[PDB]
């Protein structure tokens, strides 16, 4: 469960991306794609190819979302109602699949904001991440 | 392993600039700070109560190198994980009672920490081959299990 | 969810399991070793051995949990609360050892109740044991 | 895929009594049903929206039975699965877009469907040995995935 101690990570690791979320969103969804091909089954309709514009569209929608959440966070239920009755509900993406692009978001992340990238923030985002997954898949069945 | 010739190479030059040292204790050490269930297996270590107390524990850090180095072991001997890994499977199944999905979340860890180190380095291509080999690993880990 | 026509279904099939429960327990847990040998390693001090008595007393309990769960369907959370405490804080138990253990209580009961285990009454009951083995993970950090 | 031969001829023995016919359908309808997120992969089937519905259609007993023909194609080739599911795993791949977490929704629904027909005839360790197996055909369907 998301503690203020971890609220106040995440604000603040989010905060620091600032305007670059649109750019790590994109690059969490193609290190997706390379590393666990099956993902790809739920996008047949887009071009995947390095360097896509759908994706990069795609990963600025994504990082807003997660935008969203923060500002959110004590609320996330109400605030994601849409998305998760798009996942959840006419997507029907199977819960296992968000496991994987948190743990691109992670790698990201890791990869962009070094000094940042403490283990107390690495476990706040994981926590805050996990949430966000779990209302995304929840009203499935 | 799937393993192509090209990501075989993109994992061992990589491995060659790793500080052992550093990338041990450091995925070790997240383990234990952001899955925090997996302190069960070590409450003979000591102190693990905050982030600065896991992290700096001498025997945390020691145990980390320990694991890199049969995680090396590995990446020398790729098409034979199986083979290479077995002693250590009996190991964490009859003495240490550990649940193999433990392993999975060490090998995303490890890879966090790369990312942590490298920088743009670890560039998506390189992620996904190391993404099959910490993969690889935790099967072989788990191959023994009775 | 839960609906109105899934707590009908599982209270039915429940209700015909009756003194039984204990045996199908115990029945689902040795499935479960015997299927799936990571499981084992949560009992390291119990005996394993088939027929044993140690699995059959414990299956009685598990059992009684899930009598006690369906005796309060509508507040499942507070009613299993020191169960889930014990397994999600003191054994910590990982996950997806619930969806094992629920599919052999599954085919537990599909082996013993040839003519209750209807496609409709399998729906629900998956559900039931799913939402029981969310409540029993729920505190999981 | 480590089946010792009595596991082999148990689960070989069970499968001879069984009508592939009645027990396919049996076995899609029940994922439909239990599991409707499926149902999504179907859309030409016609009326899925109650248990009767799906259960009794037609085209699901059909397709029911053909998914069941492959299934004994890899009971006979226990030793291959990989190369004889190989054109039905790019197909599921490139064509049908099936997520493969679906493929171990099918083999447990079928164990269950197998443990319902067959009563206290489907013991533990014939179970075991069906759990091996229904991993397998996952793992062999899932393998041309790219
Ligand atoms: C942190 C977790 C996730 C967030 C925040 C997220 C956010 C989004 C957003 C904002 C949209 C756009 C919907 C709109 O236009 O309103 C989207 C659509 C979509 N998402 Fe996700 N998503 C997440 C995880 C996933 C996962 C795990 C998958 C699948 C592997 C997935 C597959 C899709 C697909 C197929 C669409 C529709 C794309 C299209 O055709 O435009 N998402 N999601
Ligand atoms: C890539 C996965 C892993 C590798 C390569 C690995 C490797 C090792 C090695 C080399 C040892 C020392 C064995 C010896 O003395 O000969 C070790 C011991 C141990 N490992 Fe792991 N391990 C892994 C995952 C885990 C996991 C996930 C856990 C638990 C969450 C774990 C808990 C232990 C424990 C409790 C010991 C005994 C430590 C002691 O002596 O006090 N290991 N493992
Ligand atoms: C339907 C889901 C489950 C229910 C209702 C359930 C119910 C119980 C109950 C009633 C107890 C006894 C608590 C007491 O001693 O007072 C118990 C203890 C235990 N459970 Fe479960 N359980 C479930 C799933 C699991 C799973 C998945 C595992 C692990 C694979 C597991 C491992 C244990 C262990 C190790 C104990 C303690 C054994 C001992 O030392 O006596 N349980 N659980
Ligand atoms: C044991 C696992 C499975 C086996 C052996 C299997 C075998 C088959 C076979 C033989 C076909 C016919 C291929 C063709 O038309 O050329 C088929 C088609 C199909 N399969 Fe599967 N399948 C499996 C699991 C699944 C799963 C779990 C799904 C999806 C939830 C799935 C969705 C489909 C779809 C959508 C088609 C084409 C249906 C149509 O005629 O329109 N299959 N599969």
């Amino acid at each position: 469960v998301l503690s203020p101690a971890d609220k106040t990570n995440v604000k603040a690791a989010w905060g620091k991306v600032g305007a670059h979320a649109g750019e790590y969103g994109a690059e969490a969804l193609e290190r997706m794609f390379l590393s666990f091909p099956t993902t790809k089954t739920y996008f047949p309709h887009f071009d995947l190819s390095h360097g896509s514009a759908q994706v990069k569209g795609h990963g600025k929608k994504v990082a807003d979302a997660l935008t969203n959440a923060v500002a959110h966070v004590d609320d996330m239920p109400n605030a994601l109602s849409a998305l998760s009755d798009l996942h959840a509900h006419k997507l029907r993406v199977d819960p296992v699949n968000f496991k994987l692009l948190s743990h691109c978001l992670l790698v990201t992340l890791a990869a962009h904001l070094p000094a940042e990238f403490t283990p107390a923030v690495h476990a706040s985002l994981d926590k805050f991440l996990a949430s966000v997954s779990t209302v995304l898949t929840s009203k499935y069945r | 392993m799937h393993l192509t010739p090209e990501e075989k190479s993109a994992v061992t030059a990589l491995w060659g600039k790793v500080n052992v040292d550093e990338v041990g204790g450091e995925a070790l050490g997240r383990l234990l700070v952001v899955y925090p269930e997996t302190q069960r297996f070590f409450e003979s270590f000591g102190d693990l109560s905050t982030p600065d107390a896991v992290m700096g524990n001498p025997k945390v850090k020691a145990h980390g190198k320990k694991v890199l180095g049969a995680f090396s072991d590995g990446l020398a001997h790729l098409d034979n994980l199986k083979g290479t890994f077995a002693t250590l499977s009996e190991l964490h199944c009859d003495k240490l009672h550990v649940d193999p999905e433990n392993f999975r979340l060490l090998g995303n860890v490890l890879v966090c920490v790369l990312a942590h180190h490298f920088g743009k380095e670890f560039t998506p291509p390189v992620q996904a081959a190391y993404q099959k080999v910490v993969a690889g690993v935790a099967n072989a880990l788990a191959h023994k299990y009775h």
